[PDB]
């Protein structure tokens, strides 16, 4: 029974809620991991002893936050959750793939704890950058080991991003256009059409140094004609496209969380929402090489990618000023996912700014591969992605369980996380424009002020997580049933009750003639 | 999103065991283990 | 009155006020750690080789 | 008796008068940036640049000879 | 090269790093402009009291909301673009220099004539001679003499860094098989230092850069009593 | 069972007047109370108005609008745990953090302040700025 | 899709159901952006809550 | 009944967990190939997933022509599904024509400045890659015969054309194996040799499956599964092949008349 | 969506002689939607209904939520009561501020 | 249906007795959180 529902899942509802418990498993991993790394960036001198150890785990930091963490939860939990209780579907087009997808990431997982295990360690960073990955400076089964992890959330990344793809151009209703869905639908269509157009290229370029590694050929090699300068295009190729499926769920997530305790029953600006959405969808893929200004580019090229990336400014610009918009001219209820979605709409806008202005080409010639950057994407992922996931989290959390959390808890740990990712990541922008290079264990005393400043922060975010599986623990123990859902009439996920029932949507609903 | 009474009420007692319970539990793994970082450090 | 947030409301905010100045004061100053806090009008160089 | 007060668009001149506050405040804001630190930076150079002598500059800074080219 | 309670960038060595933080400063201006905009508005409308819950009408503010996006980020962009195409003049190039990055160290060669090549290291913290830098200092510092453009062709022999002075106000990544250009000029004699900024190993943290600036005659002098 | 289903009860500004009352059950005075609610409007007196405003709506918006003290609550016990965070900084100092390096203490920051004053590192604003090398004092 | 686009008062929207209860989604004005989703029982006709069109339910057990 | 909707309703399977669990096992005998020399685990890995997706798909042909849940709707979206796999092929192999056109727009230093290198002699593209080009558009359109036989009704001529394709499939890559025979150097010789020999090996791997995809197909119709119009398995395999004949295409153009 | 027959087609959307309690709430909340304090004879089509209906209980929610839609200035009200004046003693229903509903 | 439904029941974890649900939290949890330590003292072990 329980082998044959849990571990032979086909139903979406169930295998969101094993997404959650993966994330929350991966979450806290890459939690730890950023401890080590930063009691180790707490005390000057090297608390870790060498730093291959540091440069093992800033690369499972990066790993299990950006491929196990927040995938796991937005696109593949909240989505499998949400999307058939928002559509109407009853289930989506293709679960026993979706389900295999689901099955197969845990074995990522696993790799990525073995190549761990292996003595030579994934001394890299993020990037598997060559020949740093190579036969001379790493030989050994752990980057292999990492490049087949990659292989595995790459194919389940696919296989999901089908299944979202066809769940939604077949799930709904024949009657509906595409263009009314809600905002969630959306996002999840066009982060999943990103994830088609751009896992392809990472396969391919895991698949090519693999090639270098183990059947002895130089893609990579320049004594053998090869350019590591072409890793770094399909990387990156891969790399921003997969930074705009990292973030456009937390869009969905915000939008639909502010059309609901805002008192609104509609989003300000939905065709404009739709169009700023497909227009950073589309031209997410010509705006790769902004992360690439200094690796010998020619300058026409480095001024059309800076022009592109101010481009793709603009219709992002559009989308906060008319969050602004929706958010205007309401009753708020004080919840704490407003408090969520307001610290995202701050820490959002300063990111955002933070990017355009690495994204001018000279002053990334000088801040490139610098906390400054690190400071940008945890503006925009430590606390943006963070915030949106929270908000999500516990906006839906009665859908989830059946039963609530404490408020009063709940915007403590708002608290908590606020002021832990500020004051860590407003001095991680100040060591940025002082100006220390990346992947550092040891910093001299200029930078051991906001070292340690940061790390206290970094603590602090320690605490917080600790009261949230404490308020996780406390909902499941209280278990407060839930006796009535406001704005059910215009939210379809609300509508099936607390919990929702196993088999939803058994009669497709009906759709007007019009 | 309004809810009926608990059907289960913490008492101070509970939710105090509990918040402290993980806080130690969550954190006691740190604790072993960065307290004798230096030993394990010695490869005897 | 009957609400948790009355009395007990102030009474956290008091005690947490407390707790939090004194360990931060603590943390800040009664250990012993240098903050490195900057050099400029505080120190008295001396003359090296 | 009263007089007849305001029905229709309360918060429609709230918000074009408080928008218009946003756009003064943002000017004021950056003006205080630039009078705060930009034009310093510029004035300093400048300064620098006319009091400047790169000769007389590396004579102290090589009288105490902490130079790998000065012995 | 960097102080404690460092909140802004290193002061200049360099002209076009001179007017790069002028245009530094015209973003800034942009940053705080936007945010104090933002946080304005998100204060107004949550001091407010009063409720508007129809059906909002929409075509009526985006040829604003697309316009003034448009001029902002483009005169945000020309400067950009400007300081980009001003990085690469006709050369003057009166001295050149070939950086030859090493597994876990560097390597720097003058090589115009009397072919000259030296390997710069990582001074140990127990062998730091007092009042020196951490993490910064290096036994053989590279010479270049004042107020000249020279040429800096960057590579690396088995894995990638990136040669960083952030005084000088550069960042060149070293590549295997692949040499850039950068152009240095300089204001004031005296130190100046950078780092790595690609990840390379398990001394990643310690190959940093240092650069003197002497005069042509200095160096010359340098050049011939080294022998 | 249902109770998703069937029309439910709220009180918000958004939603002013809901589509079912607050009470369903209906004891005979409320009966009395509705066939005085039919009969005429202007003999009806000031507690019988208050208990029908109460069995129909809940709570109106005098109490409904209350500032209330959740936020220094919250913000109270998250204060507290940021202070619980300083004593495990306390602790982590305590055991794990060996000693700093010794290029740290008094004696080396004089050296090192005395050199990068000599080679005068950012002496336009950064460091060096600050300092008068006429008199060798801090400005 | 549906047929009978009708939603008066002598003549409602006709669902059909094989249960007591059943979901309708109103898009109640032409190429709306919003969609109104409510619940009906059998018995009188469901309406819509911000245009007022009626629906009703039929069984019909296939 | 109970099932209102005319969407597709899944019993729970084992078969996707262990069909996750063989891709893990097929990766760790990958590495414990490729780094201590052991094959048992690489040849459990072949054969934990070889036979777990035989049985996927055997019990969806099962619960799909047989049961009868694969509604109009439902192979609408199959053929989404399949055009999304379909496109995530073309843009893996435009990232691999990519990386062929960037090593060989811009030829290195060591390649002495010229396309090819110099001292390698590749195969002439003159006679059999033109067989090459021949039997696969003379597959690809006797499969479009194969599709149009299949409108009109025609058994034993949809039998000689399937025969027809897989004898002209397999033909191609026997003799592209008799060519990894008779090719002057090997995969791990440079740039230009690793780049076309990984791309056209690659390509073999797709026509093998493709010709897999047809061999099982071909045996779906000797059993009278394929009906008139219900007949999206050939749909997938016409779509396949069309997709390995524009790709095969893209690279003879590319690698041979780039160049040579 | 001009003023004239816009409060003039509320007013007679609200004295409806086929008025329901369904209808009342419908045309009430859209009242609200919007960013608009109604008008003395809106209040009055309003309370015509409401006395039509029988619930002293939405009358008196109708006074209180226009309370709240006074906003921030406090003129508004005393206007209403000024221009509502003979409406009230006529049908014998009276005021929050006199019944005791503005304190918690 | 067939398969019982409601709220708490529809995870994978048993719900009704707290304490044991909070072990199964803390276990669960903090293995989780213990893991990097793992790999760092197995690395410093291996060292
Ligand atoms: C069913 C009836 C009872 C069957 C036996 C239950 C005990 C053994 C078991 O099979 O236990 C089941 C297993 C399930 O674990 C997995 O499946 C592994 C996933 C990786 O439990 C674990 O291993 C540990 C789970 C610990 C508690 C996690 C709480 C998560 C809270 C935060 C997310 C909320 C999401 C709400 C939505
Ligand atoms: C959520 C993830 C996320 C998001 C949204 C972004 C968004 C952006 N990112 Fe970034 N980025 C990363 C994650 C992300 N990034 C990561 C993870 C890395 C480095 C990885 C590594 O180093 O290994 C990185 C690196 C990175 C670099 C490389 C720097 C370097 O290392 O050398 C650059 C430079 O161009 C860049 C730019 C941008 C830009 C220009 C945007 C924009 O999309 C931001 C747009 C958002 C806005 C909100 C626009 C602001 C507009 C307004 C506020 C409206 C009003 C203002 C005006 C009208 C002017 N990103
Ligand atoms: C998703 C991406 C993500 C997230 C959340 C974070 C979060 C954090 N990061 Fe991370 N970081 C990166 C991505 C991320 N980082 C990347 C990509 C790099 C560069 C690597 C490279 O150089 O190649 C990096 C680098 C990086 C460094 C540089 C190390 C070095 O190069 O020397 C540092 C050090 O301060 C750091 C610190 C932190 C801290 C203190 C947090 C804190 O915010 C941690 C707190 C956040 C959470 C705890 C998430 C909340 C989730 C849960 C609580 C559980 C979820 C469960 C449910 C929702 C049910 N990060
Ligand atoms: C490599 C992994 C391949 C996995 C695969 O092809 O699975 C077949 C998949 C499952 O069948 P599915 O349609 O999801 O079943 C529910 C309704 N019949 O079939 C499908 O979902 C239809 C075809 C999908 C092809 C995906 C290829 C990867
Ligand atoms: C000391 C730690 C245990 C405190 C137990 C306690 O006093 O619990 C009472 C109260 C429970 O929460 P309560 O205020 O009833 O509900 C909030 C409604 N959103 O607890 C709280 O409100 C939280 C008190 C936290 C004190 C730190
Ligand atoms: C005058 C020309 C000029 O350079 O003005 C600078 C600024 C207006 O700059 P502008 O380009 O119009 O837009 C802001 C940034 N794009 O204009 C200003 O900053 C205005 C400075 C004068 C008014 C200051 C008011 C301060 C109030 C406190
Ligand atoms: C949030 C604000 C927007 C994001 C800012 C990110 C960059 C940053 O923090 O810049 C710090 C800025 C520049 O530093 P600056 O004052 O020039 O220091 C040199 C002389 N003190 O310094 C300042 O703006 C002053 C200090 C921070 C104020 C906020
Ligand atoms: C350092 C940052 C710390 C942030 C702490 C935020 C705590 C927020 C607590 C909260 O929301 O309390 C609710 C209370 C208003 O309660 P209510 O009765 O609904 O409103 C009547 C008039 N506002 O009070 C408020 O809503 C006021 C506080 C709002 C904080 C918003 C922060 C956005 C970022
Ligand atoms: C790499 C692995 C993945 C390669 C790509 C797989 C693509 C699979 C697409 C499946 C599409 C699908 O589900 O089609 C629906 C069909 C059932 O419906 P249908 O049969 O059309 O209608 C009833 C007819 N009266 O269902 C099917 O047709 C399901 C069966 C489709 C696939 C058949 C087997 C092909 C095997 C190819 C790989 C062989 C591997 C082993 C040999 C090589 C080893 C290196
Ligand atoms: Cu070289 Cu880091
Ligand atoms: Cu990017
Ligand atoms: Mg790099
Ligand atoms: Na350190
Ligand atoms: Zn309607």
């Amino acid at each position: 029974m329980f082998i044959n529902r849990w571990l032979f899942s086909t139903n979406h509802k169930d295998i969101g809620t094993l997404y959650l418990l993966f994330g929350a498993w991966a979450g806290m991993v890459g939690t730890a991991l950023s401890i080590l790394i930063r009691a180790e960036l707490g005390q000057p001198g090297a608390l870790l002893g060498d730093d291959q150890i540091y440069n093992v785990i800033v690369t499972a930091h990066a790993f299990v936050m950006i491929f196990f963490m927040v995938m796991p939860m937005m696109i593949g939990g909240f989505g499998n959750w949400l999307v058939p209780l928002m559509i109407g579907a009853p289930d989506m087009a293709f679960p026993r793939m979706n389900n295999m997808s689901f099955w197969l990431l845990p074995p990522s997982f696993l790799l990525l704890l073995a190549s761990s295990m292996v003595e030579a360690g994934a001394g890299t960073g993020w990037t598997v950058y060559p020949p740093l990955a190579g036969n001379l400076a790493h030989a050994g089964a752990s980057v292999d080991l990492t490049i087949f992890s990659l292989h595995l959330a790459g194919v389940s990344s696919i296989l999901g991003a089908i299944n979202f793809i066809t769940t939604i151009i077949n799930m709904k209703p024949p009657a509906m256009t595409q263009y009314q869905t809600p905002l969630f639908v959306w996002s999840v269509l066009i982060t999943a059409v990103l994830l088609l157009l751009s896992l392809p290229v990472l396969a391919a370029g895991i698949t090519m140094l693999l090639t270098d590694r183990n059947l002895n050929t130089t893609f990579f090699d320049p004594a053998g004609g090869g350019d590591p300068i072409l890793y770094q295009h399909l990387f990156w190729f891969f790399g921003h496209p997969e930074v705009y499926i990292l973030i456009l769920p937390g869009f969905g997530i915000i939008s639909h969380v502010v059309t609901y305790y805002s008192g609104k029953k509609e989003p300000f600006g939905y065709m404009g929402m739709v169009w700023a959405m497909m227009s950073i969808g589309f031209l997410g893929f010509i705006v790769w090489a902004h992360h690439m200004f200094t690796v010998g580019l020619d300058v026409d090229t480095r001024a059309y990618f800076t022009s592109a990336t101010m481009i793709i400014a603009i219709p992002t610009g559009v989308k906060v000023f008319s969050w602004l918009a929706t958010l205007h001219g309401g009753n708020i209820k004080w919840s704490p996912a407003m408090l969520w979605a307001l610290g995202f709409i701050f820490l959002f806008t300063v990111g955002g700014l933070t990017g355009i202005v690495l994204s001018n080409s000279s002053l990334d010639i000088v801040l490139h591969d610098t906390y400054y950057v690190v400071a940008h994407f945890h503006y925009v992922l430590s606390m943006g992605a963070v915030f949106a996931i929270m908000a999500g989290f516990v906006h839906w959390f009665p859908l989830f369980s059946g039963f609530t959390l404490d408020d009063t808890w709940a915007k403590a740990h708002f608290a908590i996380m606020f002021v832990g990712v500020n004051m860590t990541f407003f001095p991680q922008h100040f060591l940025g424009l002082s100006g220390m290079p990346r992947r550092y264990s040891d910093y001299p005393d200029a930078y051991t002020t906001w070292n340690t400043v940061s790390s206290m922060g970094s603590f602090i975010s320690l605490t917080a997580v600790l009261i949230m599986i404490f308020m996780i623990w406390e909902a499941f123990a209280s278990k407060r049933e839930v006796m009535s859902v406001s704005y059910a009439s215009t939210n379809l996920e609300w509508l099936h009750g607390c919990p929702p029932p196993y088999h939803t949507f058994e009669e497709p609903t009906y759709v007007k003639v019009k | 999103v309004h809810s009926k009474p608990a059907r289960e009420q913490l008492g101070v007692l509970d939710i105090t065991i509990g918040l402290t319970s993980c806080f130690v539990c969550c954190l006691l793994p740190a604790g072993w283990v960065l307290s004798h970082l230096e030993s394990y450090k010695k490869r005897e | 009155a009957p609400s948790f947030h009355d009395k007990y409301g102030n009474a956290i905010l008091a005690g947490g006020a407390i707790f939090c100045v004194s360990t931060w004061t603590y943390t800040a100053t009664q250990i012993g750690i240098e903050w490195n806090m900057s050099p400029v009008g505080r120190v008295t160089p001396k003359e090296w080789r | 008796l009263l007089p007849k007060p305001q029905m229709r668009g309360l918060l429609a001149k709230r918000l074009r008068v408080h928008i218009a506050g946003a756009f003064i405040v943002a000017l004021g804001v950056a003006a205080a940036y630039k009078f705060g630190v930009a034009e310093p930076r510029k004035k300093a150079y400048a300064e620098f640049y006319r009091n400047y002598d790169s000769m007389k500059d590396f004579e102290e800074m090589r009288k105490a000879g902490i130079f790998q080219s000065a012995k | 090269m960097a102080y404690p309670f460092q909140l802004g960038l290193q002061d200049a060595t360099s002209p076009i790093m001179e007017e790069l933080m002028n245009f530094h400063d015209h973003t800034l201006m942009i940053v705080f402009l936007i945010s104090s905009l933002v946080l304005y508005i998100i204060s107004l409308m949550l001091t407010t009291k009063l409720t508007h819950t129809s059906t909002m009408d929409a075509q009526e503010v985006e040829t604003i909301w697309t316009i003034l996006p448009a001029v902002i980020l483009i005169m945000i962009a020309l400067p950009s673009l400007r300081i980009l195409y001003m990085m690469d003049e006709i050369n003057n190039p009166v001295l050149t220099v070939k950086t030859m990055g090493h597994q876990w160290y560097w390597s720097y060669e003058y090589t115009d004539y009397e072919d000259l090549c030296f390997d710069s290291y990582m001074i140990p913290t127990n062998d730091l001679k007092p009042g020196e830098l951490r993490l910064l200092e290096v036994d053989n510092r590279v010479v270049l003499p004042m107020e000249l453009p020279i040429r800096m062709l960057i590579s690396s022999e088995d894995v990638l860094h990136s040669w960083a002075v952030p005084s000088l106000g550069l960042k060149t990544d070293a590549i295997p098989g692949r040499l850039n250009q950068a152009t240095v000029t300089s204001n004031r004699p005296g130190l100046f230092y950078g780092q790595c900024s690609e990840i390379c190993g398990s001394n990643h943290s310690f190959m940093p850069i240092v650069l003197e600036m002497v005069p042509l005659k200095y160096f010359e002098n340098w050049s011939a009593s080294m022998i | 069972s249902e109770d998703y289903a069937f029309p439910t009860y709220a009180d918000r500004r958004d939603y002013p007047l809901p589509d079912v009352a607050h009470v369903t059950m209906l004891s005979a005075s409320q009966k009395a109370l509705k066939e005085k609610e039919k009969a005429d409007w202007s003999s009806l007196s000031r507690d019988e108005k208050v208990q029908l405003y109460r069995i129909q709506f809940n709570e109106s918006f005098a109490e409904m609008n209350r500032g209330t003290n959740e936020w220094k609550t919250v913000v109270g016990m998250a204060m507290f745990f940021i202070g619980f965070t300083a004593l495990v900084l306390i602790w982590e100092k305590s055991y794990v953090y060996g000693p700093i390096p010794h290029t740290f203490d008094r004696d080396w920051v004089a050296m090192q302040t005395k050199r990068m004053l000599d080679m005068k590192a950012n002496p336009i604003q950064g460091f060096s700025a600050k300092w008068d090398y006429d008199k060798n004092e801090w400005k | 899709p549906p047929k009978a686009a009708s939603g008066t008062k002598e003549d409602p929207n006709l669902v059909p159901s094989i249960s007591n209860k059943r979901i309708v989604g109103c898009i109640c004005e032409e190429d709306n952006c919003t969609v109104i989703w409510f619940w009906l029982h059998k018995g009188e006709s469901q309406r819509c809550p911000n245009c007022g069109t009626h629906y009703k339910l039929v069984p019909h057990q296939m | 009944t109970h099932q209102t909707h005319a969407y597709h309703m899944v019993n729970p399977s084992p078969w996707p967990l262990t069909g996750a669990f063989s891709a893990l096992l097929l990766t760790s005998g990958l590495v414990m190939w490729f780094h201590y020399n052991s094959i048992t685990l690489l040849t459990l890995g072949l054969l934990t997933n070889i036979l777990t997706m035989y049985q996927w798909w055997r019990d969806v042909i099962r619960e799909g022509t047989y049961q009868g849940h694969h509604t109009p709707i439902v192979q609408k979206g199959l053929r989404y599904g399949m055009i999304l796999f379909i496109v995530s092929e073309v843009f893996f192999f435009a990232g691999f024509f990519w990386a062929f056109y960037h090593s060989s727009l811009v030829p290195t230093h060591d390649l002495g400045g010229c396309w090819p290198p110099t001292g390698i002699s590749p195969l002439n593209p003159l006679e059999v890659p033109l067989l090459n080009t021949s039997v696969l558009l003379a597959s690809g359109v006797s499969i479009t015969w194969a599709h149009h036989s299949l409108m009109e009704g025609k058994r034993n001529h949809m039998n000689q054309a399937l025969l027809i394709t897989i004898m002209l499939g397999l033909y191609f890559t026997i003799l592209q194996a008799s060519e990894y025979f008779e090719t002057s150097f090997s995969i791990s010789d440079g740039i230009y040799g690793s780049t076309f020999f990984m791309a056209t090996g690659f390509h073999g791997l797709h026509v093998i499956i493709g010709s897999t995809f047809l061999i099982v197909c071909l045996l779906r119709q000797l059993k009278f599964h394929f009906t008139s119009k219900h007949h999206f398995g050939f749909e997938a395999a016409a779509w396949y092949w069309h997709f390995v004949d524009v790709v095969w295409l893209f690279l003879y153009v590319s690698i041979y008349w780039w160049g040579s | 969506e001009t003023d004239e027959e816009f409060d003039a087609r509320w007013v007679t959307y609200f004295n409806k002689p086929d008025i329901d309690a369904w209808e009342l709430r419908k045309g009430m909340n859209t009242l609200v939607g919007y960013d608009l304090v109604p008008e003395p004879k809106i209040i009055d089509a309003a309370l015509r209904a409401c006395r039509r209906l029988n619930d002293f209980a939405s009358a008196v929610r109708i006074l209180e939520v226009v309370k709240d839609k006074a906003g921030p200035h406090k003129e508004i009200y005393p206007y209403v009561i000024q221009e509502l004046r003979p409406t009230l003693n006529e049908l014998g229903i009276s005021t929050p501020e006199e019944l005791g509903l503005d304190k918690v | 249906s067939h398969y019982e439904e409601g709220p708490g029941k529809n995870l994978p974890f048993s719900v009704e007795n707290k304490w044991r649900l909070l072990a199964m939290m803390t276990v669960y949890f903090g293995s989780g959180f213990a893991a990097p330590f793992f790999i760092v003292r197995h690395q410093l072990l291996k060292k």
